[PDB]
Order: C-alpha cells, then structure tokens, then sequence
C-alpha cells in the first residue's frame, strides 16, 4: 500500500484540521491504520488507531476527546479530525498501515506515509 | 533405577516452567513492542486458545499413549520454542492467534509429562515421584515470577528481555527432553465407573469449577491493565503472580494435612468456598483500586485450590491409576466444552464481544450460580 497524506497546514489556536490518508495499490489486505506524530525535536508519538474490517477506534490519552479517526473503505481513505488545537500540537503527522498476514517484524505497522505538516501558532 | 528418569524429567519440568515473561504478558503485548489494542487481545486473539485446546485434546491424549509418552514430551518442547520465537519477533493480530494455537499444544501436551513417570517407575515409587515432579513445577514458576519482578523493579529490564530468558529457559528444557529413557509400555495400547453416586457428582463440580477458573485466569492480566495501565503507573504483576501461586500451594497442602471426613463436611465446604470465589470476583470488578484487585486475585486462586483438592481427593478414592487417566481426561474435556461455550457467547467477537470491564460481573456471578445450584440441590 502507498499511503499519501493531505490536509496539513498552519491553523491558529481553536481552529480545526482534517487530515486524509489515501491508501491504494494493495489495499485488499489492510486490518488497521493509525496516525503518528513527531513534534520538533522529539520522537514519533501514537495519536490514534482505526480497525479496517470493523470500526473500533483507540486514541492516545493526551489527544482523546478532540481527535476522531474514521475510515472510508468505499474510497479507502482514513481521516483525522482535530478540534481545540493549541500551540503544543504542531508536528508532522504520519500514516501507518498494518497490512496483514503472518509476519515477523519490529513494528506492527508495515507501511508509513510521507508526513503532513501542522503548524499551530499565531 | 528410578532416580535417572525422575532427575531428567524434573529438570525438564523445572526449566520449562521457569518463564519470567509470563506475568508481564499483557503489559508486553499492549506495549511499544507489539502495540495491540486491549479489545484486540481479549476479543480476537485470546479466544483462540480455548478453541485450539479443545480440538487438540483427544488426539494428543490418544497419541500420547499410542506412541510412548516421550515422543510427545519432545513435541511440547518444540511448541515451547515456536511459541516464544513468534512471541518475540512475530507482529500483527493474525500472528498472535497462531501463538494462541501453539500454546494450546503446549497446554494439551503436558499430559505426557505427568503420565510419563507412571510407565517408567515401579508402582511403589509413584506417589513419591509424582510429588517430586509436581512440586518442581510450582517452584520453577514461583521462582520465575519472583525473578521477573526483581528485574523489572530493581534492574529496569525491558519486557522484551524477559521473553529472551523465557526462550533461553525452554530451549534448555528441550535438551533434557531428548535424554529421558524411552518407555517400554503404555497404559492402554501396549500395556460405567461413573455410575457411582460420588464420582459423577464430584466430577461435575470439578468440571464446572475448573472451567470458570481457566476463564478467570485467562482475562485477568487484561483486567489489571485496565484498572492501572502499565505505561502510566508501576505494576507488580510478578510479585502478585508469585504470592498467588505460593498461596495456592499452601491451600492444597493444608487440605491434605487436616484429617476431616469429606462426607459430612464435603458438600458444605464446596459451597462456602465457592461463595468466596464469587465474592472475590465481584471485588475485582467493582473496585477502582489496583491493590484491592490484586488481593481479590489472591483470595480467588487460594480459595479455588482449596476445593479442586477436595474435589480431586474424593474423585480418586477407589479408582486405580489406570482409571485416573480416563476419568480425569473426560473431566478435562467437559470443562473445555463448558469453557468454549462461555467463550463463544461472552468473549468472542462474533458473540457478545463483551469487554473485560463487564466480563468479571459474569465470571463472579458464574461461581455464585454454581454455589446456589449445589446448595439448592439439597431439596427435601
Ligand atoms: C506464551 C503465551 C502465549 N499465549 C497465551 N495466552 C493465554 C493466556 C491465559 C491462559 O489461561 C487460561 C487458564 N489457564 C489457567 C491455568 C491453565 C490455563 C491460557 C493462554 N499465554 C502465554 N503465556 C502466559 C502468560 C501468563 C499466564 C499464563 S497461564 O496461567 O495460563 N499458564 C502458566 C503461566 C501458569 C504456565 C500463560
């Protein structure tokens, strides 16, 4: 799968942002997708998780209550709606698909996205 | 003549049962190593153990006696290595279901460990040698759990480097398994009783009580991780699992020490201590405190072992050694049918898909309905 992101940018505090993730190419075997975050001078941080076959979501405690991750199998896209933004969120947001099968690896997530920039400030 | 097969079999039992990573499983599975959502572990992966154990129980029991007990002990040692190689490097939800299947083999193949000794030792040196082999299994898992906590706490050892010690331990276990003498007779191949009032009655409480016990111990580390996530606060899984294992051992030992006739005090003692299991299962569910949830686990495990001992003692009072195998083999299979039906309806994703928060309100009430049925059965 080739995950390409969209919808980043600079938004003041209190404004929203929806980020997309168009998975394509081998989309037949996807059983979970996630969003990660890498703020400046830090490491990748879990932000959310959505199951493909079902719809069960799972959010990081810090971002829960204002982040919502939804699937759109019809078009194979994944969304992340972020509300009540504050200047401490600015990062680069990455997609991560756990494609499927019996695998040996270091990370649950096989393929990763390029990254989309959120610059919350004024 | 009896010291060589027991020394090699006790060394296999000690090293195969020493696995520091066992208490820190859900903390490991739901961590940064194999990050898996709690609902994915409880409702998708874990059910696969009871499904696979149920299927691979009769074939392995018949296989263990057809070919000698040794061939199947070596199979158990292999399944130990495969399980911990996938538990270390395997990723995804579907690989963890394969790990559940291979642990069903590990649990279904332990019949040959205890059955092996009977066919390689004289009848007189059986109860004594059967005690040596059973006690070395408890000492290994109680010492292994204590080692896990003493590293995770005073040494800050990662959960990943506890499965490496578990893999190193079971790899040594599958080195003595190749050195045990090959038996020259089985029990049945190469070598109606339920009509008794006591044996059928005592087998039903055993089968029903043990089925719930396996269910409770199954989704118990999930409960602990729910009341106190491992990534936020300190979790004493290793110290709790060691004390509970030690406490259960003393409960079984004390049952055989006090000389009380289990006929005028046999049914009452199984309703009083079955109520304690229900009372201890609601506490684990209704309490926000993690320490009170640990204490409920101690009382449940200690209390249960105090009756499976009384139930087993009463079952095996007139049966031969040859009839223990095919009477405790049926009861272990009936308990799995009970466990599978409860797992399909309650925990399975295709069933009710209940989370672990509400599950213990069912397990706690499960033990309360067994006590009432065995108290309301005394009708006049
Ligand atoms: C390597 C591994 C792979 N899959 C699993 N899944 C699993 C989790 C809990 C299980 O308990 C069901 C009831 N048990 C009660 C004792 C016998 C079975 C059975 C299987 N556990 C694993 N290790 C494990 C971790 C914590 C506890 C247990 S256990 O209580 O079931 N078995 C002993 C550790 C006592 C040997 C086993």
């Amino acid at each position: 799968v080739q995950l390409v992101e969209s919808g980043g940018g600079l938004v003041q505090p209190g404004d929203s942002l929806r980020l997309s993730c168009a998975a394509s190419g081998r989309t037949f075997s996807i059983n979970a997708m996630a969003w990660f975050r890498q703020a400046p001078g830090k490491e990748r941080e879990y932000v959310a998780q959505i199951s493909w076959t079902g719809g069960n979501t799972y959010y990081a405690e810090s971002v829960k209550g204002r982040f919502t991750i939804s699937r759109d199998n019809a078009k194979n896209t994944v969304y992340l709606q972020m509300i009540s933004l504050k200047p401490e969120d600015t990062a680069v947001y990455y997609c991560a698909a756990d494609s499927g099968g019996i695998r040996l690896g270091a990370s649950r997530w096989n393929y990763w996205g390029q990254g989309t920039q959120v610059t919350v400030s004024s | 003549s009896w010291i060589y097969p027991t020394v090699i079999l006790c060394l296999f039992g000690f090293f195969s049962m020493m696995r520091p990573s066992e208490p820190f499983l859900i903390p490991y599975l739901s961590g940064p190593d194999k990050q898996l959502t709690s609902a994915e572990i409880t409702n998708e992966i874990f059910p696969v153990w009871t499904y696979s154990y149920l299927v691979l129980l009769l074939p392995v029991f018949v296989l263990t006696d057809y070919v000698r007990y040794k061939p199947v002990i070596i199979l158990q040692g292999i399944s130990f290595i495969i399980t911990w190689l996938l538990l270390l490097f395997g990723q995804g939800v579907k690989t963890m279901q394969v790990v559940e299947f291979f642990y069903g083999m590990v649990t279904a193949a332990e019949v040959a460990y205890y059955a092996y000794i009977y066919s390689v030792v004289s009848p007189e040196h059986y109860q004594r040698v059967s005690g040596y082999c059973r006690s070395v299994t408890l000492a290994a898992y109680t010492a292994g759990s204590v080692l896990a906590q003493l590293l995770v706490s005073l040494a800050q050892m990662s959960y990943f480097y506890l499965n490496v010690i578990s893999l190193a331990s079971v790899s040594v276990a599958f080195l003595f398994s190749l050195f045990l003498p090959m038996p020259k007779k089985s029990m049945f191949f190469h070598a109606e009783c339920y009509s008794s009032k006591r044996l059928f009655y005592w087998s039903l409480w055993w089968a029903f009580a043990t089925a719930g016990f396996n269910q409770v111990l199954n989704y118990v580390q999930i409960l602990w991780d729910y009341k106190a996530p491992s990534q936020d606060s300190s979790i004493y899984n290793g110290a709790v699992e060691a004390i509970a294992t030690f406490g259960g051992a003393v409960a079984a030992f004390a049952v055989g020490y006090v000389k009380v006739n289990w006929d005028l005090l046999g049914e009452l003692a199984l309703v009083v201590f079955s109520v304690v299991n229900a009372g201890s299962l609601f506490l684990m569910h209704y309490t926000a405190n993690i320490w009170a949830c640990y204490a409920g686990y101690l009382i449940f495990k200690s209390s249960y072992m105090l009756l499976i001992t009384i139930a087993v003692f009463q079952i095996a009072v007139n049966l031969n050694v040859e009839r223990y195998a095919l009477v405790f083999g049926i009861n272990t299979f009936i308990a799995l049918v009970i466990q599978t039906i409860m797992t399909v309806i309650v925990v399975d994703q295709r069933g009710l898909n209940l989370p672990v928060s509400i599950q213990f309100l069912v397990y706690g009430s499960y033990f309360a309905v067994i006590a009432g049925i065995f108290l309301m059965r005394s009708m006049y």
